[PDB]
RNA sequence: GCUUUACUGCAGGCUGUCGCUGAGGACUCUCACUCCGGGAGGAGGACACCGAUAGCCGGGCA
RNA sequence: ACUCGUACGGUCACUGAAUCCUGCCCAGUGCAGGUAUCUGAACACCUCGUACAAGAGGACGAAGGACCUGUCAACGGCGGG
RNA sequence: AAACAUCUCAGUAUCGGGAGGAACAGAAAACGCAAUGUGAUGUCGUUAGUAACCGCGAGUGAACGCGAUACAGCCCAAACC
């Protein structure tokens, strides 16, 4: 479906409607220090290494809308539920 | 001023550099030839034997002992193992190589027993340590108020308790604290899981 | 699965071990100080049980007596040489470099002084191609140029008992004689006729390998069986 | 041939007899070691934890 | 119990790296080390072996 | 162990005396060789990060793979129109 | 664990080596109710199914301290001779 770079509604911020621009949620890089990358090395050892030998999931048909919404004047984002969309682009 | 000894001692820390270096690249080469387990009539490292217990008098006895360098030497499972136990090249003993010198040399003088023992180089494929062991059946040391402790009956086989210096570092016992729950009094009272 | 017949092999049981008590002599060459004095008599030619093949006993100037690897064409009475000295002709031992080029040559030493290791069997020889003052390249009876130190010592002809490979066994009991002189399990059974459990070929309800039977240098025992490493199979082309 | 009665015939071979050591009709004749005490091959006497119910 | 391009691993093989290991991206040497030689000495030589680790193969096995 | 053995050897497999013979197929799988280029781990090396460290990235790149070739008395195949 | 791989059964069964009438431990490179505080080590009661671990599933699981029992502190190496 199509969808607006930017449009008027509710800053959760500002808490009065504003001007927001629409973004897509590009992902951020992981660091390997987290507790978890922590487990996965200590915990790893001979034989199968129990969760950590399990090996990633799949694909549902259709993912959700996962966007970041910008409030054009105080320039803080605020997340949305989102809705599956086979394909979104944006307009302008 | 310095003694004599602390030179011994101080060549020591770097058995790699100088003079030391030569002369264990020498060494070596006799070793490589000799015994498993070989007396000898003075130790290598003088500062050190004294520093644990040595003395030139009779009854005090001396030996280097040769020790296979790595991990395990196991066979691989001829029944049903889950994963996790079907490992032979990561496998390790839990006695250190230093342990093992120990007892080779205590089994090979059945009448003496262990005193202490130091590291003297190693080699690509093994280590060198030479064990102190002591006589406790000769009146020069059951005369001796500085080693006739030793000559009591429940020292018997010492070494093969773990009651050596060696033996209680590896059962992890150096620390009185944090760490040693599991530990002291024995591995044994606290279930093996130390 | 079991272990296959060639991991029973290694084990070195009776069964696979060679009948050594009931062999005659270690074939080496003689160990000599240096000169070349030493010279021998034929006294008589034996029959080789490791071999199939005959050899040839010798008695030495200086007492010793030795069962050697005896080349075509020597027999009792006739006198062997063995040293740097040595002349040249059939039957006598001495390093590559003094023997002449285009020369037949047998128990030809890999090391000098290590007795002899390539062409001993019936029939074969080595054939000496180059000299030099570093390298004496010989010809081994398999067709491969073997770089060799010209010290290294080797005996003059053709190895004995040439030609048994040309008449055929023709029966089983034949066969059986010769291999009980062995060290062999015999006779063999197709791994296709065994069971899945026996062998990587094992099983099915018809005989046939279950994959291809050319096998990788890296495959394990118990699974190296078939064309192993095979460069190619077949005939064609 | 059966493997029962008939080849029971041919047994008239001695391996386990009265041990120096321990008494027990056991030492293998043939191996010269008591299956019973361990003689000729323990210096120690043979035992096992095995030989008994595990708490006793 | 058996099979395999089932899942997960474990031996084994190949390969890089570190230790043993030294002198002057290709090279010489000799002193460790290995082998041949009764010995003298020869060959090989900082490689191979062995110890450690990494990638690939891996129903040979669990 | 083979081996008191050394290619006229002996290991691993297939077929199964003699006689007349044994066609076509290398795409897949297997094995083997080669390989500009691509891919390819760890150590050491470089950068960023951290008074250190974790960590991120770079350069280099072995076997192996991609790719090319050889091979069916190698696994096997020899159809519809 | 209602399968099963880590986990669990369990450092159990069993095996190798060895001591004593008891073993082992033991006079802090401790503790860390953080203190102007405690004061070798075992063990008992408790702390507590607490902290901690764990396909964060099933399960697993201490310590300091406290109340007790009993109490005991010392010898070398080296400096200088
Ligand atoms: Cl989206
Ligand atoms: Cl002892
Ligand atoms: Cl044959
Ligand atoms: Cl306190
Ligand atoms: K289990
Ligand atoms: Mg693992
Ligand atoms: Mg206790
Ligand atoms: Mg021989
Ligand atoms: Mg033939
Ligand atoms: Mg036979
Ligand atoms: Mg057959
Ligand atoms: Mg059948
Ligand atoms: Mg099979
Ligand atoms: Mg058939
Ligand atoms: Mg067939
Ligand atoms: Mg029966
Ligand atoms: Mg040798
Ligand atoms: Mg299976
Ligand atoms: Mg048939
Ligand atoms: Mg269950
Ligand atoms: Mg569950
Ligand atoms: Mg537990
Ligand atoms: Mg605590
Ligand atoms: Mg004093
Ligand atoms: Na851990
Ligand atoms: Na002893
Ligand atoms: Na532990
Ligand atoms: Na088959
Ligand atoms: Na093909
Ligand atoms: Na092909
Ligand atoms: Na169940
Ligand atoms: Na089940
Ligand atoms: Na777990
Ligand atoms: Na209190």
């Amino acid at each position: 479906m199509q969808m607006p770079r930017r449009f008027n509604t509710y800053c959760p911020h500002c808490n009065e409607h504003q001007e927001h621009e629409v973004e897509k949620v590009r992902s951020g890089r992981q660091t390997g220090m987290k507790w978890i990358d922590r487990q996965r090395e200590r915990n790893s050892g001979i034989g199968n290494d129990g969760k950590f030998s399990k090996v990633p999931g799949g694909d549902k048909p259709t993912k959700k809308t996962d966007l970041k919404y910008r409030c054009g004047e105080c320039g803080k984002a605020h997340l949305r539920e989102g809705w599956r969309a086979g394909r979104l682009e944006f307009q302008e | 001023a310095r003694s004599a000894y602390s030179y011994i001692r101080d060549a020591w820390e770097n058995p790699g550099d100088g003079q030391l270096a030569e002369l264990q690249w020498q060494r070596q080469q006799e070793w490589r030839n000799e015994g498993a387990v070989e007396r000898i009539e003075r130790p290598t490292r003088l500062d050190k034997a004294r520093s644990q217990g040595y003395k030139a008098k009779q009854g005090v006895i001396v030996a280097r002992v040769s020790v296979r360098k790595g991990s395990a030497r196991k066979r691989r499972h001829k029944a049903g193992r889950r994963s996790k136990r079907q490992g032979v090249t990561r496998i390790t003993r839990r006695k250190d190589i230093q342990r093992v010198a120990e007892e080779r040399a205590s089994r090979t003088f059945p009448n003496l027993r262990v005193l202490n023992s130091y590291s003297v180089g190693q080699d690509g494929r093994q280590k060198w340590h030479e064990v102190i062991l002591i006589d406790p059946n000769h009146p020069a040391i059951q005369n001796d108020d500085d080693l006739s402790w030793i000559c009591a009956d429940d020292q018997a086989d010492r070494v093969f308790r773990g009651l050596t210096g060696a033996g209680r570092r590896n059962r992890g016992l150096s620390g009185k604290g944090k760490g040693s729950e599991k530990t002291r009094p024995s591995l044994r009272s606290n279930g093996g899981k130390a | 699965g079991r272990r296959i017949q060639g991991q029973r092999r290694g084990r070195g049981t009776s069964t696979f071990r060679a009948p050594s008590h009931r062999y005659k002599a270690d074939l080496e060459h003689r160990k000599v100080e240096d000169g070349d004095v030493i010279a021998g008599t034929v006294v008589d030619i034996e029959h080789d049980p490791a071999r199939s093949a005959p050899v040839a006993a010798v008695e030495f100037e200086d007492g010793d007596r030795r069962l050697i690897l005896a080349p075509e064409g020597v027999g009792v009475g006739d006198e062997l040489q063995v040293g740097v000295s040595a002349e040249i002709a059939p039957g006598n031992t001495l390093p590559l470099a003094e023997i002449p080029e285009g020369v037949p040559v047998c128990n030809v030493e890999s090391s000098p002084g290590d007795g002899g290791k390539f062409a001993r069997a019936s029939g074969v020889n080595a054939q000496l191609l180059t000299h030099d003052r570093n390298v004496a390249v010989v010809k081994l009876p398999s067709g491969e140029m073997k770089r060799l130190d010209p010290q290294c010592r080797a005996t003059i002809g053709v190895v004995a008992g040439g030609g048994r490979t040309d008449k055929p066994f023709v029966k089983a009991g034949n066969k059986h004689h010769k291999m009980k002189a062995r060290g062999t399990k015999w006779p063999n059974v197709r791994g296709v006729a065994m069971n899945a459990v026996d062998h990587p070929f094992g099983g099915g309800g018809r005989q046939h390998p279950g994959k291809p039977k050319s096998i990788s240098r890296n495959a394990p025992p118990g699974r190296k069986v078939g064309d192993i490493a095979s460069k190619r199979t077949g005939r064609g082309g | 041939t059966g493997a029962g009665t008939p080849s029971q015939g041919k047994k008239n071979t001695t391996t386990h007899t009265k041990c120096r050591r321990c008494g027990e009709k056991s030492y293998h004749t043939k191996k010269k070691v008591c299956s019973s005490c361990g003689f000729g091959k323990s210096a120690k006497r043979r035992d096992y934890e095995w030989q008994s119910k595990a708490g006793e």
